[PDB]
């Protein structure tokens, strides 16, 4: 397949093919155009707070040890031995100074260099180049507000910068709340199914709400629970959909603090974010204040989601075209009381962890497009992302981005997969820029 | 028995639960246990959730399932958060996944799943400080065959305290899983061990 | 115990079974179905099936092993044949599968096949009207392991009934068994469960 | 590997490349040249009878929903939502009106078409075309005396004549009896074997059955049985073999009405077809009579099989090159008595059913004979054919298409594979018809 | 019971083993050899491997596991090693793999592993000879699970010999396990079944 | 990818790219050129020793069957029938005058002759040219001292020849001896590595000894422990390393002889090889009679490996880049007391079979190490295999080969993979003979 010419996305992300979601060939050529490409979730402050501290994370189908240094900055290297290439870190987190290898005991310091190799002298004499056997450092590496990303591409754009337009919105939630802290450790579960299935969910689809979780709506009491069963739609100006240059986008649901929780914790949820707002108000102004107590459904290209207020942060590692291993831990507001801490993480993985309702919901859906996507008279067949097509807007005086006021749409998935397809189609950061000139321009067209 | 300074890899918590069955042994206890277990078992096997509920768990219950993150045998210094709960559920958080269940909306439950549980290694000890409470201890393997060609098996040790309850009807009042499997295989944990 | 008007997943036929365990316990009687069971699967473990003929398979024998069609939770018109017979054999029929078994040219059973079943969760109640037939309820795991690097782990439970025979030779005369997996992923079903 | 150029059957059929067992990139090319070019089994009428019942099958690795129209006739669609492609029928079989997708609830009729969107008004408007967006339809279904076949390709033959010579040798069972009934549910199996294996030994192979069902001949006392171990050959004119242009063939075993069924049903058999026999030589002639009560072991090119008589009928599903899921129903004469029907199907899954003693026999073949073709060495080894080469015959003037008369040789799988040649050598319908202008002369060769 | 020479597929040793579970049969001793493996599985699966070879485990103790090779059924002229030793232990020899397990640099113990055995079909019966010795069957199926997507499951027959010993601490002085997979699909068979 | 221009191992042997243990397009290379091409290990006479034995052994994926034939001789057929390519023996071992297919009954002598064909004169007449279908026979069988090795290229040079230099090595032990002999059934388990990964690590690696098996050397007491957690290193003195032209090589340890058996063995192996030494020393010098009783670490390219004295003998037979199944027999002195060899056969396995302690440290290091082969970021990563470069010398006046005369260093691992480079990149034997013209000074370099 010619990845420069085939229009795997048509114009203005309106449909895809739902090949993208079963070959195997694509998958491989997003590792390098996607996954080494761009920017990706690590872990949080929270997570490693000490000098020393580390985890282990993925990058795509690589793992990587993210360590804190002595200089409170973060590093990340590839957990690979520069020796003879076994991993070199078999746990998920810790405290050290240095990671030594099993297999002929080469010791690395927690910055990645090569500290010591046993019987350096007998064996190598002067002749080992210990300074050019460092660990494979990431290139890049940056925080939103303790949110620790990755990228191995040196010519990325700032972190800052790739969030584009979605920034404004996670702000009030990320910075002006006073902080989050990420509860570990996450769950873990492999799905069958394709790594952007999930990710186009949560960037951008709040259609599926009421149906797909019929149930868990109306068993959970939670505040969204009026959707059951497409019982009701709500009132046209009950949130909107934004999605930016970079393929990041979300939905906005105003004033559902409480999200998905269950009635037991919507009382004091909903206290806690009103008594928020209104001491935001006065910092950052009405508008951005109720933003901060919205729940946004989120997606920071390619594979990190979240549902902030919920504080379900999911992250969609890819394994193959039809195999993906998903993590997913809870996001708390730091100055929350601690007990609500800890009854917060406990309801985030009572509903979207390894045994969460809400997410089993979701299951067969996901599984089933994917694969789907390998079968003969579906490859070639297109996927629909046109809902809400040419009343998006851009530019607008309040909510930046490009923007469906809409609660329900696919303003968001179009936004997703013309990044997609610019990546795809691109060599480099500078080919994608060149193809991205227009963004805004094709997502909005018709309008 | 037991010395975890000696049997190194042994944690402190699980030599606590060796010495509570190997001191005192009442077969008919081990016996009634078994029958307990097996008729549970029975009930969820059926996805007779509600009865479960009404005859076999009780108001106080906690039912809790863990994932422990996979840290060094020789660490030390860290410590954040070491697991976290797949299930922490007191009775109404049961009782709304029972809810769901049986939605006629829940789509994944059509076409109705298959369920086969595997109840072994039932060891029974009374608590020496509250006679109403019996420790159980039984290992669970749980099958699971959904739509066609979909099978998912779960093994787990469960640690129980169930109480005597009235009529004879012995009911759980807590159920704690640590689960084997750091990253499932399963697709999801959504089953009651 | 159990209303299937409220518990919605529950099938009438498997209600009317928990009704027949759950009433009268008889502890001993238990331990006598565990023996049996436990001989018997002992027998097939050796493929010794001339002997699990002669020592625990009555004349009336009906062994069936049933496969059911996936339908809809809600469905309600459809009426046509829900399930198939994998097994529904009577004694004869069972014969012919064991000489089978045993014919020196049955190319499949060199080298010679592995089995070992594993019996849980036993229950049994004498049936209440004709007294020389006892109720067993047990669960199965198969493990096949063939040439090399075949293995197939069969997974199921058992509605039996037993009758008393003579001289304490009790003798199966009715094992149920509806199979969980529609799609076998096992190569075939040829294994007595 | 060059599909138009490279020999992978030789010239008259007389052998094949080992690799067409095990090749996965010749499997996926049979997707599109002989599962997307030709008929595949569906159904029975006995199965959908009723306005709104439906059955899931397979066409190759693609799902359809088979179901009955209230006109009385059978539509089939692609089982895939033309939203975001999720699978829309979880179930086999069942009866409704519509089908509702799990994920957004859109909503399709019996009949593919797109009837319901929630929400249609408030969130499309006007804009969605829903006339565009019904099920992805089966171009072409047909009936064979009330089985059911599809095909993707508006180009192919009509069925019947897809059918060519064999269905002269359907014709007395299928249409002259009365009628066959489908007796569902089918058992289901996945073998690890290329699905070609199956079909090639039910089409032509009766070489097989005295050695490979030794065990099976002697422990059932059928009326075959006489061949266990080979311990005798029958008659030179005990039957014959034929095969036909568009690669379905069969043998016939003269008289074998009872087929593989044990000594129980034996005697009853053979009363019933003796006296439907009788009838059917005033309607019919002798010679179409004794055929209709004859075991015919047929493939319908290129994965239905069955046996006539012994009343069993399978599919073989293509999963990859070394993996089947086989599907097995039992086929009876609707006029015979309900309790022989009962027998009768029991006695099908017992001999060729998930636990059939007589099926067990072939596994290991199948299996073995599929891997091998994984193996270096035996790749471009070369599987024989020729048995009976240069006696076959055509236009006889009693027995059509290429004939073998004799019990045991390889006619059928020389004419199977020839038409496969032609399929995976050619682009489209006209391209095989070109292939095959001298297809009975090819096989007819030396004699 | 069992004639080996009508019933084709059985082994001389399989048909002398029940032969000895058939006879007499001491309901007692049953409960008793389903307590004393439930004990032992525990120690087992906590990782407390020095608990087990001082409460278990006697001095005089084989423990032998075996790999036999695959053979014609009808093999009558072949006249070479039939089997191999996976295990054939003496004490000291458990002990040295027990100090393996339980060494700090034993790397691939970190994490660590999380154990679960699942005990079924309990035989006991006493020796005719030596009354000091009981002869227990029984049937494990092992779960291991190590560095989060590893998972392997071992499945065997054990014919153990345990002796009375002193104060009722029961040891193992012979446990057989004649392994059911030719090759191993598991990575290593490095437990102790 | 380019074999031809590809540099997948460095000049000298120096590092090679982590690709190779992951990439399945190379592994489905190497069929080609590395096992179609070299010498495979089959068995050994104490195996089949008397006429009509025979065993089941892999030759790279395929399956062969290797004979004992009237004459005395060996013959290897692959084990697939000549009419449909089923696998005819289905056992490991055994006794026969021939092999019958379970198919269709065709039976073959262990010869390979097609003998008999049932019912051939009715069905086949006179028209089956039998003599054309044999069996596929392996093309060459040779044996090193009772030890059978095959190859299917008739261009490859004889096995003495191909041995080289190591050779010279293996004689004290293999031929001085007195004999070996091969103790069976191996024990036969898969892991998830490459099948280079064991065979570098057991012709060149003594570095990993202290580290990966601290634990197995502190627990057996074994001679080798005072190595255990790198605690000591031995001295400089302590062995050598050497390699040869075709990619054979092995690490030597002075004296020994007891290998990696616990102290239960210890002393009377002592004795029993240093008696035997007492008696070589007259016959083939000091120095050979102490190799005889030198623990030898070996790799017979491509994937048979050996440590003498611990009497561990091994076949990495390749599924695919990331699967392997390990065959371990054990070898013993044919003169040894019965109780001894049945004693080392046990330790052996103890040690290094199924349940082996020793070999269970290896599997994550192996396992991983091949793993990460396939993870993007270290395709393209260099595995380092330059420890005492520039200090190997050739010709040396009493140790042939390409040597490292020292105990620990990379020479044999520097030698193995330059003969891999050779093959992969070369289309037949003449064509790696090219490339090897300069093998010994393209090794030694810089001294
Ligand atoms: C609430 C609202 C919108 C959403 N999109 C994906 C999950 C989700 C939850
Ligand atoms: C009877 C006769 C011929 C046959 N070919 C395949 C099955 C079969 C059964
Ligand atoms: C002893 C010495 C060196 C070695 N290399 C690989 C195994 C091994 C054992
Ligand atoms: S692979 Fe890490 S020290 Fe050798
Ligand atoms: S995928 Fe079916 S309605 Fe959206
Ligand atoms: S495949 Fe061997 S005789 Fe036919
Ligand atoms: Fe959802
Ligand atoms: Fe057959
Ligand atoms: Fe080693």
């Amino acid at each position: 397949m010619n990845y420069n010419n085939k229009i795997l996305v048509s114009e203005s992300g309106l449909s895809q093919k739902h090949l993208i979601h079963g070959d195997e060939e694509l998958f491989q050529h997003e590792l390098k155009t996607i996954f080494a490409r761009n920017w990706l979730f690590l872990t949080h402050d929270s997570l490693i707070p000490a000098p020393g501290d580390y985890v282990t994370a993925k990058m795509g189908i690589d793992e990587v040890i993210v360590s804190r240094q002595n200089d409170g900055s973060i590093r990340a290297f590839l957990n690979v031995c520069r020796h003879r290439g076994k991993t070199l870190v078999s746990v998920e987190a810790g405290n050290a100074k240095g990671f030594v290898c099993s297999y002929h005991g080469w010791g690395f310091g927690s910055n990645g260099e090569l500290q010591s190799v046993p019987f350096e002298k007998d064996l190598y004499g002067e002749s080992l180049n210990k300074k050019c056997l460092g660990l494979k450092e990431v290139a890049r590496v940056e925080s939103f507000h303790g949110f620790i990303y990755g990228c191995f591409d040196q010519e990325a754009p700032p972190l800052m910068d790739y969030l584009g337009d979605a920034a404004w919105y996670l702000e009030p939630m990320f910075k002006h709340s006073g902080g989050l802290e990420l509860v570990g450790p996450p769950g873990k579960v492999v799905i069958k199914a394709n790594w952007k299935a999930p990710a186009e969910n949560f960037v951008g689809d709040a259609y599926h709400v009421g149906w797909t979780h019929a149930s868990s709506l109306r068993s959970g009491e939670s505040i969204f629970s009026s959707l059951a069963g497409n019982a009701a739609l709500p009132p046209e100006g009950a949130g909107l959909q934004m999605t930016s240059k970079y393929g990041s986008g979300m939905g906005v649901l105003w004033d559902g603090y409480s999200g998905v929780h269950s009635a037991d914790l919507v009382p004091e949820l909903m206290a806690f974010g009103g008594a928020k707002q209104e001491r935001l108000n006065k910092e950052i102004g009405d508008v951005r204040a109720r933003i901060y107590r919205s729940h946004l459904n989120c997606t920071v290209f390619p594979n990190n989601s979240m549902l902030t207020c919920s504080g379900v942060f999911k992250v969609w590692n890819p394994i193959d075209a039809n195999t993906t291993e998903v993590w997913t831990y809870a996001i708390v507001e730091k100055d929350m009381p601690e007990d609500l801490k800890r009854r917060l993480a406990d309801s985030v993985q009572r509903t979207f962890g390894p045994a969460g309702f809400w997410e089993s919901d979701d299951n067969d859906n996901m599984e089933t497009a994917s694969q789907n996507g390998k079968k003969y008279q579906s490859r070639d067949s297109d996927l629909l992302s046109n809902l809400g097509f040419g009343e998006d807007v851009y530019g607008d005086a309040v909510y930046p981005g490009v923007v469906g006021k809409s609660a329900i749409g696919e303003t968001s998935y179009r936004g997703f997969y013309r990044a997609y397809q610019a990546h795809v189609s691109s060599s480099n950061w500078a080919e994608f820029e060149h193809a991205s000139s227009t963004w805004h321009t094709e997502l909005t067209k018709t309008t | 028995m037991i010395n975890i300074q000696e049997d190194k890899l042994v944690s402190a918590h699980d030599a606590e639960e060796i010495l509570r069955f190997f001191n005192c042994h009442d077969s008919a206890l081990q016996q009634e246990a078994t029958t307990l277990l097996t008729q549970e078992a029975h009930l969820l096997d059926i996805q007779a959730y509600r009865a479960w509920l009404e005859h076999c768990v009780g108001s106080e219950v906690q039912y809790q399932v863990i994932s422990r993150e996979l840290r060094a045998a020789s660490e030390r210094r860290y410590k954040l958060n070491e697991a976290m709960n797949v299930y922490n559920e007191n009775f109404q958080q049961l009782k709304v996944r029972v809810e769901h269940q049986l939605d006629p909306q829940n789509w994944g439950n059509s076409p109705k799943l298959r369920f086969t549980r595997f109840i072994t290694n039932v060891q029974a000890a009374m608590d020496v400080n509250d006679k109403e409470l019996l420790h159980i201890r039984s290992n669970v393997i749980l099958h699971r065959a959904r739509r066609g060609n979909q099978v998912d098996v779960f093994y787990a040790a469960r640690e129980d305290k169930w109480k005597r309850g009235e009529g004879g009807v012995r009911k759980l009042v807590q159920r704690f899983v640590d689960y084997p499997e750091r990253i499932l295989q399963t697709h999801n944990l959504m089953v009651f061990l």
